[PDB]
């Protein structure tokens, strides 16, 4: 496949932010429930 | 305009996009349920402290992965996007009915999530066998909400099957015979025929269960002269076709992917591939009682079901060897989609072979209701379906979105997922052979080591899922717009550009005789 | 009865930009609003019922 | 008599009808022997076979229904 | 006993356009498969279009399962990249 | 043709319905109801019905449909 | 476009239909478990409103706007055949339940069919009359079809009126049968198989009769041409399906099962 | 019973389980070979710069691809079905025992001669005697004679259960209103464990089966003591 | 209707950070839901 250069390139730092926010969106809520299973 | 476009759609592409979004969301739910299963099993003892909740989680895991992730993605998503494009059709035959097949699924899912929130849930298994699923052992609304979820899903898929069969038969170019349609289109037509014939039988059976629960019928209640085994026949008469429904569109996508990344104009042995899919579809209706080898049926019945089940390996092997023969002599492009497809061929083969082990009723006595069965279907169904979905998704994402993925990230994603699913499911073969039952919240101490490893594998696949979401974000974030793709002469779905215009084939293709 | 299909053809082919479900006139709008209000209101009521049924 | 022998009438995994038929046969024979004041020892083969094969709860439920007049088999 | 309208009396819209075109032996709505010419440079297949390009699928030989797809542009005749059959667009 | 199917409608089909109507009407008398026996495979009640007192079937006929405890 | 297919206007009815399904199912749940008919009556109302407006729009698109070209009509033919096939398979499940139960009657029944304490209907009385009624309606609908093809308005309307009258007669006879039946849906697997299989059939007779009534009013309003009348064809196919399911019920449940 | 890090079947306690072990060894060799061939061929197709992208004729190779798999399936089915018909063959049992499944325990009935019956419950982890097995012990074991053909009849008084003993090759569903038959023959004395094998609700994981196989003389002494 | 890359979807890709928030809420809500349903059943 061939493509145009990125209109809005995503730098290594921008990727670290997006990856971090993505991982945290999965891990924090599930982590909160699993940590508190005793309280349940 | 936003409500008209996305709630009132009569467009095959927009409806396909709705199905892909729905399915991806369902996949997150299904995955979360799978991790809760493996967390309960990841050390000896109890985690949840409530084995009814464990049983509800197992039940919901299966319904979400089958009815809300695989079928919506393969048939509603790839089917709606690709089938009209691959035959040069301007839309589906019934573009407004198509939209109702989609909009039935959110209500269906809401009924499933209502089942789990009222009373103590439906802790039945996805088989929903009476009397456990009856009004004594599962009093209250949960099982009825599960039945209604399945009615709505069933109507969605029956109307979808009518739409796909009509589209594929009626809306090709007048010169194009059935034997000039791409293999993916064949795979959807065959899948749709299986849905049309199988789902009504499930609908009959679960309706009988509804009436036994609420109208004092006794179809499945021996006190009234009924028989729990009748439910099992009606369920599995649907359920075996259902497992071929889950894989057939996957076989179609694999044929396209292997052909494309081998640099070929065509798959090896086209008419053999059509023959094999039709043979699998037909044989799929005459084998169901291999789900019932321990219920007490007659020896000659067991002999027949063993023998009929083994026959399916012949057309299946023609497809596997044909994929290998499509690679043969290729200018191989090691794209991430090709990696998904090669993973599919191998992992599907492993799971199909453990299916042949299980087909032997004698050995099935010892393997039935063990982790051997769980291992079999997580190879052939879970890995097979998911690997075909991820291959199709990374191959066609640029068509659907107009944007390219980062190929290096997509290869990393593949590598993580390959390790995770094999670490999760391979040890379940040992657990099965050594006698660990399925549908257990805890296990005798001897089974600890392979359960521990399996649960560690489940977290590796979670890391892959999270990375997949980041990879999709990065593609939409960077906005690398597609210009050209190779092999458009034998991949018509690409020839209107990326993404294609809302209306395609307003002027149909010219094909002469 | 008399054949008035030509008069309906003219009505439903009028170049007024209306979608077919509203092209009959003001009565179509009323019936659509009744249908959608019962569907959306009913759905909100079903969610309330879910909330009630989710607890003892 | 050790246990119920193989019966070519009931050669398969489902033995429900074998239990039912011997229960009926015992009670039909018992009624026939009692009605002429004859000898129930003649019914002994059926008694041993149904006692061997039939779940206690099935026997107890069938006995209760015979006493109630709600037993649905013909004796 | 009469009183049922005929298609000639009552068909409308696209149904009527298709009905009237068929009476004239015309196929504006692409219901029929066009018959190939010899496909030489002197006798190209003539591909009607309402615009300046149209997708052609070429079934190069009878009973081929593989169709070869390409855009045919207004201007000089183009050739099927598999069999070299000539096609000419006729706006 | 239409003439042939009308001929079948009036000459065979509707006469058949008239004869079956006469047959039914000649056998329409009320049958003597059988002694009540509280058989456990009949008058099933695993959950109350969602109407009336929970114990009457939807098209309950007092003359011929006994309750679990007998005729009303 | 230079193809003959129908690009449908964006429509709200798919969404209202899907929500009507949620309201009917959540409604049945709330009737069976929470002693309330409210959601169920909203769902039934929205379902009827959705089917009315959706099929009204199909009439507008075809009779009034001309979108049903031969290619579109061909697609609808396939769609209706496939829909009937799905309905055949739904009934097959109920026949399988009937044959499973009746061929291997369990000890709870008395190990016989019909079960101890079941007094079946005489299949030579109202069931035979119902058989003559639906067979006769298959003849009258064929007369209606030929009358329409031959351009005969009066005889099409008379034949279709007779067909509908026979469907209504069947429905009133079956209602009467249900009320007079000395067995109920709660009379074990005999009552279960009888009422669920004949009850889904009776529902399909009411649906089919309703479809014929729509065709009757469209015919009164001159919608059909002598050549173009797919709604009538589909209603006839569906009506023949209802007849054939009855003949299988009659032979299986009423006659062989008595 | 299973032991830690176990890969394969529990050691065979019955002649039919022995047969199943030999049959699994045969079948697994085929599974390994076919799995390995497919992986090898993938690697072969992917490891050459040589190309052939023109249309290939499929007819000749499809004969090999259908005949060879058909032969393999026959070679699996023949021994498979021999064992199936062995496990059905008329045996003269010397003893009949019934088991009834319940939520969540088994009951056993020995009614050939005396009305002996008892219930069999899992020993809770908090009550295990030192060295006893978590989730596997019961209070009342199924005492049976070794080296004798036994008829087991299996049913349920509530939901579906399934009566299993892996080392004897046994799994028979427990269905209310149905009496399912299986044959049991142990070559050895000892304790043989199994677990409920049809989901039956919240305590499915916790209603095990324990057979206690003893010489006939000890079985008779046990039966006589139970009066 | 709007055509072309980023315009054939029911969500905006005009701003990659707003997009990250929407994708986070979308996939996160699905992944979280079973944990919160388990919590709801345990708290009964
Ligand atoms: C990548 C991601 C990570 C992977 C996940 C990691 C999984 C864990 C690794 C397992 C290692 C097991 C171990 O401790 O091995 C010691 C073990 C020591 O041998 P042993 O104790 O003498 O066992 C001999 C038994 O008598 C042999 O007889 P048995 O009856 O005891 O054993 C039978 C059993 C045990 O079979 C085995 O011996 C292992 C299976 C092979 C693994 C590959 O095999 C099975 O039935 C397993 C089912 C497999 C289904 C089909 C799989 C297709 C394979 C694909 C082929 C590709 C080729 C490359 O060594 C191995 O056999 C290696 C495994
Ligand atoms: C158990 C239940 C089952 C639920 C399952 C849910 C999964 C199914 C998803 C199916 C998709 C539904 C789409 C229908 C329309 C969405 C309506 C809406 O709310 O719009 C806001 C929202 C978009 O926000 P935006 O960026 O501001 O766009 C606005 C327009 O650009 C500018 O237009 P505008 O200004 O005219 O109007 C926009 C404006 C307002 O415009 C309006 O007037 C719209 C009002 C009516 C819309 C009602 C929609 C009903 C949706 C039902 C679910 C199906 O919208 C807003 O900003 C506020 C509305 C926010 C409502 C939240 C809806 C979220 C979706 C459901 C998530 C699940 C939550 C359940 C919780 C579970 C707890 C146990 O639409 C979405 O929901 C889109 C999905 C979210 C982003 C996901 C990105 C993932 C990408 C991965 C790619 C994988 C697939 C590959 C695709 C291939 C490339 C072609
Ligand atoms: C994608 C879904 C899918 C697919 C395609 C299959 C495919 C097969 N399945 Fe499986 N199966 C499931 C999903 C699937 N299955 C699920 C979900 C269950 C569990 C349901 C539940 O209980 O919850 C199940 C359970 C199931 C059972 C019941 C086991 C039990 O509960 O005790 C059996 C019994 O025979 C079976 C057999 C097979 C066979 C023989 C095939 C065949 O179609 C496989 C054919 C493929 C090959 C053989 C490999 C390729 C072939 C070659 C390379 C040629 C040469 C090969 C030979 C000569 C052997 N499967
Ligand atoms: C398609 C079907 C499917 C899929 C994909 C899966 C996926 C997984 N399943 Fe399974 N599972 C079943 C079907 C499936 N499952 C069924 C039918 C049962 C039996 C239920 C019963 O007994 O009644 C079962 C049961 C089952 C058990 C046995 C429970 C028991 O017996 O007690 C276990 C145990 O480990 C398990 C684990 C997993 C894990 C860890 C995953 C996954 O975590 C593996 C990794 C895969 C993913 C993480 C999916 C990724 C896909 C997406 C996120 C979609 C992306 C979308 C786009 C790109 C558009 N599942
Ligand atoms: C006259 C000819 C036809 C009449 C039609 C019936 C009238 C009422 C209901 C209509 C819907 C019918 C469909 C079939 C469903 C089940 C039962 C219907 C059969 C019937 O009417 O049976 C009656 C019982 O109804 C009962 O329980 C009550 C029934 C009412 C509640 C039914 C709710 C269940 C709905 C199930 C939904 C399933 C939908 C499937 C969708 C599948 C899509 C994939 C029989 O009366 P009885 O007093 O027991 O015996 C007579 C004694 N004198
Ligand atoms: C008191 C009542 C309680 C019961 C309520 C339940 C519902 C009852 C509904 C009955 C069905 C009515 C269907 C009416 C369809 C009208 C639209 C129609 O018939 O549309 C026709 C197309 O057919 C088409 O779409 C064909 C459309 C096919 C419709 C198929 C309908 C059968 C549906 C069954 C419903 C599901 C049942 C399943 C339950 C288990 C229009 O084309 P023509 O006729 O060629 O006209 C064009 C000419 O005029 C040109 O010259
Ligand atoms: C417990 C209760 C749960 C049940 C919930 C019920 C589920 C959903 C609510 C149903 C709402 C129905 C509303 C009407 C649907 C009409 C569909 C229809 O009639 O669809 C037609 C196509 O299907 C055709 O013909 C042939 C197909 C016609 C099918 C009609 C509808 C069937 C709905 C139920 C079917 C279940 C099947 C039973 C077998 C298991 C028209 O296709 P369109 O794309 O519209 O237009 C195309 C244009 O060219 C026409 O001018
Ligand atoms: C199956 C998918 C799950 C995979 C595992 C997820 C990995 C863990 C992610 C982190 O999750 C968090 O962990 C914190 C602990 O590290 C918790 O803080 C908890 O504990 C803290 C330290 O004890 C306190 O300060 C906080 O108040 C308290 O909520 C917090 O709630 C939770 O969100
Ligand atoms: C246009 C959009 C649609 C909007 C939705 C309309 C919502 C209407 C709310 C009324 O709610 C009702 O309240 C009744 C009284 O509180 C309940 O009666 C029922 O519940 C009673 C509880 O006291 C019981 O006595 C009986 O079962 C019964 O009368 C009934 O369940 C419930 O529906
Ligand atoms: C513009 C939109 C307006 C929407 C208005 C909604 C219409 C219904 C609202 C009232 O709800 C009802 O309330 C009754 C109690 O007051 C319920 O009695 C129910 O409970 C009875 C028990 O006495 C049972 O006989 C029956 O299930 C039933 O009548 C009835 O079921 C339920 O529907
Ligand atoms: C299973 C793994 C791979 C199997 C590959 C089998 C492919 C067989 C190729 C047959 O194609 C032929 O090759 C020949 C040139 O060598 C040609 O001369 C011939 O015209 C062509 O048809
Ligand atoms: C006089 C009128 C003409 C209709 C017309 O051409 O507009 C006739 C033609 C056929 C008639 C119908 C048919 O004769 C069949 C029915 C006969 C019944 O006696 C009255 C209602 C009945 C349904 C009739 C109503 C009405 O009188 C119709 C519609
Ligand atoms: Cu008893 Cu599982
Ligand atoms: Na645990
Ligand atoms: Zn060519």
């Amino acid at each position: 496949i061939t493509a145009k250069p990125a209109k809005t390139p995503t730098s290594p730092k921008e990727q670290a932010i997006g990856l971090s926010v993505t991982f945290l969106s999965f891990l924090l809520p599930a982590g909160w429930v699993l940590y508190h299973l005793d309280n349940y | 305009m936003f409500i008209n476009r996305w709630l009132f759609s009569t467009n095959h592409k927009d409806i396909g996009t709705l199905y892909l979004l729905f399915g991806a969301w369902a996949g997150m739910v299904g995955t979360a349920l799978s991790l809760l299963i493996r967390a309960e099993l990841g050390q000896p003892g109890t985690l949840l402290g409530d084995d009814q909740i464990y049983n509800v989680v197992v039940t919901a895991h299966a319904f979400v992965m089958i009815f809300f992730m695989v079928m919506p993605i393969m048939i509603g998503g790839f089917g709606n996007w690709l089938v009209p494009l691959m035959i040069g059709a301007p839309d589906m035959a019934f573009p407004r009915m198509n939209n109702m097949s989609f909009w039935l699924l959110p209500p269906s899912f809401l009924l499933l999530l209502a089942s789990s929130m009222v009373e103590a849930g439906a802790g039945t298994g996805w088989t929903v066998y009476p009397p456990l699923a009856g009004n004594l052992a599962h009093a209250g609304a949960s099982v009825d909400l599960t039945i209604f979820s399945l009615h709505l899903a069933g109507v969605s898929s029956i109307l979808g099957a009518i739409n796909f069969i009509t589209t594929i038969i009626n809306m090709k170019p007048p010169a194009m015979s059935q034997y000039q349609t791409p293999l993916f289109v064949w795979s959807v037509m065959i899948t749709a025929v299986l849905l049309l014939l199988s789902l009504p039988v499930l609908a009959a059976g679960i309706t009988m269960l509804l009436t036994d629960r609420n109208l004092n019928t006794t179809f499945f209640d021996p006190a009234g002269g009924g028989d729990p085994i009748l439910y099992q026949h009606l369920f599995w008469f649907f359920g075996h076709p259902e497992v071929y429904i889950l894989i057939l569109p996957g076989f179609g996508m694999i044929s396209h992917i292997v052909t494309y990344y081998s640099g070929k104009k065509e798959p090896f042995g086209y008419m053999g591939m059509v023959w094999a899919m039709m043979s699998i579809g037909f044989l799929g209706f005459i084998v169901w009682a291999h789900h019932m080898f321990t219920v007490g049926m007659d020896v000659d019945t067991r002999a027949y079901f063993t023998s009929a089940t083994m026959i399916i390996a012949i057309p299946t092997g023609v497809k596997v060897f044909s994929w290998l023969a499509t690679l043969h002599g290729g200018n191989i492009k090691w794209s991430p989609a090709m990696m998904w497809a090669l993973g599919f061929i191998f992992l599907f083969t492993v799971g199909g072979l453990t299916g042949i082990v299980l087909a032997n009723s004698s050995l099935d006595i010892v393997l039935h209701d063990t982790y051997y069965v769980v291992a079999h279907f997580h190879y052939v169904l879970s890995m097979g379906a998911v690997f075909a979905i991820m291959g199709g998704f990374v191959h066609w994402f640029p068509l659907f979105s107009g944007y390219t993925l980062n190929d290096t990230w997509a290869k990393i994603h593949f590598a993580i997922m390959f390790v995770g699913v094999n670490m999760t499911f391979f040890p379940q073969h040992f657990l099965g052979l050594s006698g660990m039952p399925r549908r257990y919240s805890d296990y005798p101490d001897a089974y600890t080591m392979w359960n521990t490893i399996s649960s560690m594998g489940s977290f590796i696949s979670l890391t892959a899922v999270m990375l997949m979401v980041f990879i999709i974000w990065e593609a939409f974030a960077s906005k690398r717009e597609v210009l050209t793709v190779d092999l458009t002469t034998t991949n018509l779905e690409w020839l209107n550009g990326c993404p294609p215009p809302y209306h395609t084939f307003e002027e149909p293709t010219y094909v002469n005789l | 009865f008399e054949n008035r299909v030509a008069e309906k053809q003219k009505l439903f082919q009028e170049d007024n930009g209306l979608p077919v479900h509203l092209k009959g006139g003001a009565t179509d709008n009323i019936l659509y609003r009744v249908t959608m209000t019962l569907c959306l209101g009913g759905t909100l009521y079903s969610l309330y019922c879910l909330g009630w049924a989710s607890f003892p | 008599y050790q246990t119920a022998p193989f019966d070519s009438r009931f050669p398969n995994q489902n033995q429900t009808r074998n239990c039912w038929q011997n229960y009926l046969d015992f009670h039909r024979c018992e009624k026939a022997m009692t009605a002429k004041g004859g000898d129930v020892s003649v019914c002994e083969w059926y008694r041993r076979v149904y006692k061997s094969l039939c779940p206690i709860s099935w026997v107890s439920t069938w006995d209760d229904r015979r006493a109630e007049g709600t037993f649905p088999g013909k004796i | 006993g009469g009183g049922v309208p005929t298609d000639e009396e009552q068909a409308t819209g696209l149904e009527r356009e298709v009905m009237l075109a068929a009476r004239k032996g015309q196929d504006p709505y692409n219901i029929l498969a066009p018959k190939a010419t010899s496909g030489t440079k002197e006798d190209p297949n003539l591909v009607p279009s309402i615009t300046n390009k149209r997708i052609v699928g070429c079934i190069c030989e009878e009973d081929n399962s593989t169709v070869i797809w390409f855009w045919l542009h207004k201007g000089e005749a183009q050739r099927c990249p598999s069999c070299g059959t000539h096609y000419k667009l006729v706006p | 043709g239409a003439r042939t199917w009308r001929f079948l409608t009036f000459g065979l089909a509707l006469p058949s319905v008239a004869l079956c109507t006469l047959n039914s009407w000649l056998h329409s008398g009320h049958r003597e109801r059988p002694a009540f026996i509280p058989y456990h495979h009949l008058r099933i009640r695993t959950k109350p019905f969602s109407w009336g007192d929970g114990n009457h079937t939807f098209f309950h006929n007092p003359r011929v449909n006994p309750l679990p405890t007998g005729y009303e | 476009q230079t193809h003959a297919y129908h690009m449908v206007n964006p429509s709200p009815w798919p969404l209202t239909g899907a929500l009507s399904a949620l309201l009917m199912t959540s409604g049945l749940t709330m009737w069976f478990h929470f002693n309330s008919m409210t959601l169920l009556m909203i769902g039934l109302t929205t379902n009827m409103l959705t089917m009315y407006q959706w099929w009204r729009d199909v009439i507008r698109e075809s009779t009034f706007q001309g979108h049903h070209t031969p290619a579109v009509q061909k697609g609808l033919r396939y769609g209706m055949i496939l829909f009937i096939i799905s309905e055949v398979l739904f009934f097959t499940g109920f026949f399988w339940a009937f044959y499973h139960s009746s061929l291997a009657p369990t000890p709870e029944l008395g190990g016989c069919w019909p079960p101890t304490g079941i007094h079946p209907l005489n299949p030579l009385e109202v069931p035979l009359l119902n058989t003559s009624v639906l067979l006769a309606s298959g003849v009258s609908i064929t007369w209606a079809h030929h009358s329409l093809m031959e351009g005969d308005r009066k005889h099409m309307l008379q034949a279709l009126f007779i067909t509908i009258t026979l469907g209504v007669y069947f429905t009133l006879l079956q209602a009467s049968e249900y009320y007079e039946a000395p067995f109920t849906i709660s009379d074990g697997v005999y009552g279960s198989t009888f009422f669920v299989a004949t009850g889904f059939h009776g529902l399909h007779v009411i649906i089919g009769s309703t479809f014929l009534i729509v065709c009757f009013f469209r015919q009164l309003k001159f919608h059909f041409t002598s050549n173009h009348h797919f709604g009538f064809e589909a209603a006839a196919w569906y009506w023949h399906f209802v007849d054939v399911v009855w003949l299988f019920l009659y032979v299986s449940i009423y006659w062989w099962g008595s | 019973m299973a032991y830690p890090m176990q890969l394969g079947f529990q050691d065979a306690t019955s002649p039919i389980m022995e047969e199943l072990l030999h049959f699994h060894d045969h079948t697994l060799m085929i599974v390994f070979l076919i799995s390995s061939l497919v992986l090898y061929i993938i690697s072969l197709m992917l490891t050459t710069k040589l190309t052939h992208t023109s249309t290939m004729d499929a007819q000749e190779v499809e004969t090999i691809w259908t005949i060879l798999p058909a032969i393999i399936l026959i070679l699996i089915a023949l021994p498979s079905l021999r064992i199936l018909y062995m496990m059905d063959e008329i045996n003269n049992p010397s003893l009949t025992v019934k088991t009834m499944g319940h939520q969540w325990y088994w009951s056993y009935e020995y009614t050939d001669y005396e009305d002996l019956s008892f219930d069999s419950y899992m020993i809770p982890t908090s009550e295990l005697k030192p060295g006893e097995l978590r989730l596997l012990e019961v209070d009342n074991r199924v005492v049976l004679p070794m080296e004798m053909t036994i008829r087991m009849l299996v049913s349920s008084e509530d939901v579906l259960h399934s009566w299993a003993v892996p080392s004897l090759g046994l799994k028979t569903d427990a269905i209310p209103g149905r009496l399912n038959q299986t044959t049991l023959m142990s070559s050895r004395p000892g304790l043989y464990y199994g677990q409920c094998s049809e989901i039956c609700g919240s305590n499915h994981s916790f209603m095990p089966i324990v057979l206690e196989l003893v010489p006939l003389k000890y079985f008779e002494k046990w039966s006589a003591s139970m009066l | 209707y709007e055509e072309g890359p980023g315009k054939n979807i029911p969500f905006s890709v005009e701003n990659k950070w707003r997009l990250l928030a929407m994708m986070t809420l979308f996939f996160g809500s699905g992944f979280a839901a079973p944990f919160f349903i388990v919590r709801h059943q345990l708290l009964k």
